RNA sequence: CUUGAGUCUCGUAGAGGGGGGUAGAAUUCCAGGUGUAGCGGUGAAAUGCGUAGAGAUCUGGAGGAAUACCGGUGGCGAAGGCGGCCCCCUGGACGAAGACUGACGCUCAGGUGCGAAAGCGUGGGGAGCAAACAGGAUUAGAUACCCUGGUAGUCCACGCCGUAAACGAUGUCGACUUGGAGGUUGUGCCCUUGAGGCGUGGCUUCCGGAGCUAACGCGUUAAGUCGACCGCCUGGGGAGUACGGCCGCAAGGUUAAAACUCAAAUGAAUUGACGGGGGCCCGCACAAGCGGUGGAGCAUGUGGUUUAAUUCGAUGCAACGCGA
RNA sequence: GGCUGUCGUCAGCUCGUGUUGUGAAAUGUUGGGUUAAGUCCCGCAACGAGCGCAACCCUUAUCCUUUGUUGCCAGCGGUCCGGCCGGGAACUCAAAGGAGACUGCCAGUGAUAAACUGGAGGAAGGUGGGGAUGACGUCAAGUCAUCAUGGCCCUUACGACCAGGGCUACACACGUGCUACAAUGGCGCAUACAAAGAGAAGCGACCUCGCGAGAGCAAGCGGACCUCAUAAAGUGCGUCGUAGUCCGGAUUGGAGUCUGCAACUCGACUCCAUGAAGUCGGAAUCGCUAGUAAUCGUGGAUCAGAAUGCCACGGUGAAUACGU
RNA sequence: UCGCCCCUGAA
């Protein structure tokens, strides 16, 4: 949740929740559970399923954007 | 499409008739559905699926829609001019032409659909599961799909012109 | 499920205080929907207080009650992420209600004649926190300040925290609490 | 039940009453019974005309 | 549920050997016109500023 | 709150600096301040504060423990932290913030956290 | 003869295979130091562990197993499958100019080889996890899921068994048939004056046209349109069982029925319904409050019971001060 | 059959026509906003329409109009000081008819759409509040015993009529109510104001008697006349003092009353005596967001004669609602 | 996250 890089300035609350994003990502939450090779790999193919679909969504969105209904 | 029920030559006929159901929020409803065909004894045949709360209006609406699904067919003799062994839906359809001096020879849908369509000396057959409802898809597999002598003759005539042109 | 604002009650000024706050103190001391029989006890006990203590007419109630009211009430709801029931820091309006109620409750734990004399002597001991109605405070406020896990429902909330910027520690919840 | 038949003021001040009469203090009962009795025999002995509805005015 | 229309309603019953067959006929003759929400005479507002009184003094 | 007080018998182990160890566990929170000579000065934990259940890992529970620990190192004279946040559960800034607000300041943010390369095999744990 | 196939040359990329070295992180043990009354676990708990000094934390040493990130529908292999780093030996794929061979090809019952994981034999090794097992917990019971321990085993070497939802539930080979976008890897060209602009091959996803299909969908890497050869199926239950043979050390695997019994079994899709599935929205539904009942007596109904009769009907709410 | 309950006062439920699908069906009715609303707006193979919501109907919150007697009484007089008499129709009142509220208007917010949030005017704002309104249906739900009716059965009877008895047994259990467990109260004194209905098998003023219930005498009344009617909680005083009692009232006996042909099982009321259990109720469970809850009386129907029930009417009159 | 089973039939 932190990295070896230091903060040496006065703080009470400091940035260390994007040092969380330079360490933890669920990599300290995989230490109490076992999985097969199948499980996480299929989930990776839902984050590239997101990215191909992102392009496809834009064509659909464009029709809605024309009209005002918000 | 266009009307197949025409005064002085109309040849109203029916095919299926039964009830179907949907399961509603309360109980369950019944929709009075049925298949029909009106002929003329000269082709011009179609089909319709009505929805009604009664058997008379099931056949009303199906003959309305029959005219809206008319297919044209033209032939010589009392028999189809070309065999079609094509299959539409899971009911398998076969259809031979046959010389006059034989009946329709069919107890299914294609007894009556092959009557109205100006044919009555045709010999036909079907394989697969028994289900009159998609025996009716011999509209597609014989009446709609066909060959005729003057169709094939203009294949033979088209080619000649091209050789001359070059 | 709840649509629009709650009702507001417009109530009369007292004929001896002019207040609607101490009109709400007649209201708590009503039983069987009779304001008539209520108003009796109120003034009977105001005098008892004035003799047995120093104070003032707006300190015989007010000050005494500001030593019975906690600033946190712990309510109920099954969810908590630990099957916890969450502290709720109460609005200043709800502060009033708590203390007022408890002083009348305290006079049904007494049998010291009338009802005026009961709540009067109780309120006289309630401004120095030596009463028995100020000991009700010492369980609501004792609990709340000695144990917290806040209004977050810990498992549900944690997922929401993680998505927003990456956290596991307490923050606002971006995602659903459903 | 399934239909509760709402008609109790559709024939009120929305459409006329089909038996308009008045009765006094000890006449209420009498006027009620007598009217209805007549109508039974009446409607039965007439069937050669297409009855729209009997009404009486007393 | 229209309160400005002539909702008709009467019943009949057969008494066949097939059982009893109830009949209900509901004809919506009006649609925007009543029969007792229309065609009536109210009374008062007579528009006279004096309300007559006995006179004389005694 | 309800956390105990602590004190120590030595005032000769100071160097004016010490590692702030924090183990923010999903089921507990340990806060231990060791000297910068790598020898303990104080320690404290959520369960000793008096918390039970999964409310030993809560923000509140982490604060109380951080301050229990503070009482156990104050007498040496320490005023610098070398924060070693570890473990996945909450209490990971709850402790930090509490220390700051208790006459200490941060000086270093360091990472000493177990990260396996799978030299041991995880348990299954919960499945209900 | 060269278009099929194959070889040669030159490069290209990769977790291809086998073997041997090597690094650090993490857990653990052991040793030492510091510090004290808790630790650990859980929804709560308890078993277990701590003053004989644990937990944590720091220092030293040792061992076993695995290599965080890297890392991605990314890549490679015939498939199974294959991840730190390095060396050695070695296989396959592809492209580029040409050059050569000259149908040498394709498939295949039998046959032969390769086989995840578990298992078995023999010898090494043992940290963590974990069948078994033992306490504890949850449950009416709980020989379980849950918690604390923990043995075989997992690991290494060699041999054996050969199975898997061994999957793309899709035999292999060859040939064709709209396209679009992305990914990946060669190579030619273009003020290469742009990490690129335009091509053209190999491999890989997503979308989708025609067509096909019962539909879901497949859709140039087909379930489209053809041929070649092989394998299999022929109602379900009985049964992947019996019997015999075969294979194995065994466990079992493999080949593989019938009697009997039934009118269905089954696939896809439709609408509603249900979900301790999700999202959304309300109601004294809850929270927050206020007042009751169940206690007691009486009034009233009912059941039970009794009586010659205790006339009959109603049956959570929506019967039971109801018809009355 | 007819009638009714039920989910449910639910915002849903369908259909025609076209299109899509081989079909079942789908679309619409879904989505993006929004409302109490399938409400409205926009979009979208949907276009239209029906039922339900809403709608129009009543009633109430105001103000106006009529009509003023049995109702009102200001300005005007009597007085007996009492709307009791004349006078006055102004006022309240009655109850017929209108005025009014529609997101109508102002600002912001919201796609400039609907709408939402504050504001103003007003008696009242945002389905104003309450009725009627309870769909198409489902539950082979109930009801052949209100009534109707297909079949069935009884025929010097199972039919019919009468006297007596049983329905109000009973050792119990359950449901729905009511009454207490008290000083915010009990009892004694005095005292404040009601509404809406009812009435010549009736209620019955007055006066007389009775402790009373009530009886005798009798006017009035089919009526904004007269009577039921004295409203009761409440209020000002007297007391009692936290006791199972000055709380509470069950039980039974005796003595009486009334309504009836007659009150024995099985009528109600009264009188005196006896004076109960109970000191405020577990597990559990239910109602309620405002003139509601709470509590206090009053009337009505059924009724010769029996309300702690049902039904209706007014008096006094809250707590709480962060939030879902 | 709070374990939680059980339910003869034709409208």
């Amino acid at each position: 949740p932190v990295i070896k890089v230091r903060e040496n300035e006065p703080f009470d609350v400091a940035l260390r929740r994007f040092k969380r994003s330079c360490e933890k990502a669920g990599v300290l939450a995989e230490v109490r559970r076992r999985e097969f090779y199948e499980k996480p790999t299929t989930e990776r193919k839902r984050a590239k399923a997101s990215a191909v679909k992102r392009h496809a969504k834009k064509l659909a969105r464009e029709n809605a954007r024309r009209t005002r209904l918000y | 499409a266009h009307i197949e029920k025409q005064a002085g030559e109309l040849q109203e006929k029916l095919i299926a008739v039964n009830r179907v159901s949907k399961t509603v929020k309360g109980g369950r409803i019944f929709s009075f559905t049925a298949l029909t065909v009106v002929g003329d004894g000269n082709g011009r045949v179609g089909f319709g699926y009505g929805k009604a709360r009664e058997v008379p209006a099931a056949i009303q609406k199906a003959m309305e829609k029959a005219r809206r699904n008319m297919i044209n067919v033209a032939l010589n003799n009392g028999t189809l001019q070309h065999p079609v062994k094509g299959v539409h839906t899971g009911s398998r359809v076969f259809m031979q032409p046959a010389s006059e001096g034989t009946g329709i020879i069919a107890g299914g849908a294609m007894r009556a659909v092959l009557e109205v369509a100006g044919v009555h000396n045709v010999l036909a057959k079907a394989y697969g599961s028994t289900n009159p409802i998609n025996v009716v898809r011999a509209t597609i597999d014989g009446l709609e799909n066909m060959n005729s002598p003057e169709m094939v003759a203009a294949k033979r005539g088209k080619s000649v012109e091209e050789i001359l042109g070059k | 499920p709840r649509r629009r604002v709650i009702g507001q009650r417009k109530i009369l000024p007292d004929p001896k205080f002019g207040s609607e706050l101490l009109a709400k103190f007649v209201n708590i001391l009503m039983v069987d929907g009779k304001k008539s029989t209520a108003e009796s006890i109120v003034y009977s006990a105001l005098e008892t207080l004035a003799q047995r203590s120093g104070k003032s007419e707006l300190e015989a109630f007010e000050v005494a009650l500001e030593n019975v009211r906690p600033t946190v009430e712990v309510k109920s709801r099954r969810v908590g992420g630990s099957t916890y029931q969450v502290p709720v820091e109460v609005r200043p309006v709800r502060r009033n209600a708590l203390a007022m109620r408890w002083i009348v409750e305290a006079a049904r734990k007494r049998g010291d004649k009338s009802m005026a004399l009961r709540l009067a002597n109780e309120l006289s001991d309630a401004a120095e926190n030596k009463g028995t109605a100020v000991k009700k405070r010492e369980d609501v406020h004792r609990m709340a300040e000695a144990n917290k896990a806040f209004a977050h429902y810990r498992w549900l909330s944690l997922r929401s925290f993680s998505h927003q910027a990456g956290a596991s520690s307490k923050q606002p919840a971006l995602g659903y609490l459903n | 039940g399934q239909k509760v038949h709402p008609n109790g003021i559709r024939l009120g001040i929305v459409k006329p009453w089909n038996s308009t009469w008045f009765a006094n203090t000890k006449e209420f009962a009498d006027n009620l019974d007598s009217d209805f009795k007549v109508r039974q025999y009446l409607t039965k002995e007439l069937a050669k005309a297409s009855v729209s509805r009997i009404v009486i005015e007393r | 549920h229209t309160l400005r229309a002539d909702i008709d309603y009467n019943t009949s019953e057969a008494h066949t050997t097939y059982g009893v067959i109830g009949v209900k006929v509901w004809i919506f003759k009006g649609e925007i016109l009543g029969g007792m929400a229309a065609v009536e005479q109210p009374e008062k507002p007579a528009a006279q500023p004096k309300k007559q009184q006995r006179k004389g003094r005694k | 709150a309800k956390a105990p007080i602590r004190a120590r018998k030595r005032v000769r182990k100071q160097v004016s600096d010490g590692v702030a160890h924090i183990h923010a566990s999903f089921n507990n929170t340990i806060v231990t301040i060791t000297d910068r000579q790598g020898n303990a000065l104080g320690w404290a934990t959520a369960g000793g504060s008096g918390f039970r259940g999964s409310r030993k890992s809560t923000p509140f529970a982490a604060q109380v423990a951080a301050e229990r620990c503070a009482d156990a190192v104050k007498e040496y004279g320490i005023k610098n932290l070398e924060v070693m946040v570890k473990g996945p559960g909450p209490g990971r800034e709850s402790t930090i913030r509490a220390l700051n607000a208790a006459g200490f300041r941060i000086t270093n943010i360091t990472d000493v956290t177990p990260i396996p390369h799978n030299g041991c095999r995880p348990p299954k744990k919960r499945r209900v």
